[PDB]
């Protein structure tokens, strides 16, 4: 998981 | 003929209209921006869910703030009239009201003004779809346990924003899997699509990404967090993508  | 009712959007133009899928993943070193892993499925995702309900597809990679705005403007010049309606989707970083181009910012009004209703003529009455998977700020979402004066219509009527999550908050996408947001949309478009509104298909994305997706991670900063998307309706009429 990862934020754009 | 026999009654005539207008409530939903004409959707049986010879065509359905074009799908841009515009694909950020590698950005120029000198912005400081990661590549963006599991896009990539994201990308593939759209194009066949986009490709199931008739739209002609054009997938764009690692454009540039100027590709983005100089494809957004040819498009809207384009000849829209034999189509049904307009999908742009947009895979990048962001921040509030603004998509990352591989070399710097575009403000998201800058490319949703080319379809305004007085600036593209052939999608005027059409509705105009914008799915945007980007960050739209930093905040985290710790989640919770359960006289009467009578031809004209607005130049932002019939937009419809499809954000992957709330004003002000981080969009999540995982490596392997894809995002949250996309990864339920084109499940929800595959099964649905050809039974229900899309106002209706979008709160089920928005049911799917906020009780079947939840973080994980090392830093304790950012495990254990959750996601809720937002769907912005300037919509006029009720949307169905099959016709009779």
């Amino acid at each position: 998981d990862e934020v754009d | 003929s026999g009654i005539s009712l207008d409530n939903s959007y004409k959707m049986d133009y010879p065509e359905m209209g074009l799908c841009i899928i515009i694909n950020n993943k590698n950005f120029h070193k000198s912005t400081g921006m990661t590549s963006r892993s599991g896009t990539d499925v994201d990308a593939a995702n759209l194009r066949e869910t986009f490709r199931n309900l008739k739209y002609e597809v054009r997938n764009k990679n690692d454009l540039t703030r100027e590709e983005i705005v100089e494809l957004m403007r040819d498009v809207s010049k384009e000849d829209h009239s034999k189509r049904s309606s307009f999908v742009c989707v947009l895979l990048s970083h962001g921040e509030e009201g603004i998509i990352f181009g591989t070399n710097g910012p575009v403000d998201l009004k800058k490319i949703t003004n080319f379809f305004r209703g007085d600036r593209c003529r052939s999608l005027t009455g059409k509705p105009k779809l914008f799915i945007i998977q980007a960050c739209r700020g930093t905040e985290l979402d710790c989640g919770i346990e359960t006289d009467d004066d009578m031809h004209k219509i607005p130049v932002e009527a019939d937009f419809l924003y499809a954000y992957s999550t709330a004003p002000g908050y981080y969009s999540w996408r995982n490596s392997k899997d894809g995002s949250w947001f996309i990864q339920s949309l084109c499940a929800m478009l595959k099964q649905y699509a050809d039974k229900l509104e899309f106002m209706h298909i979008l709160t089920r994305v928005n049911r799917a990404v906020a009780t079947a997706f939840e973080s994980f991670s090392f830093d304790a900063t950012f495990h254990a967090k959750k996601q809720i998307p937002c769907i912005v309706s300037m919509l006029t009429k009720e949307l169905y993508f099959y016709h009779h």
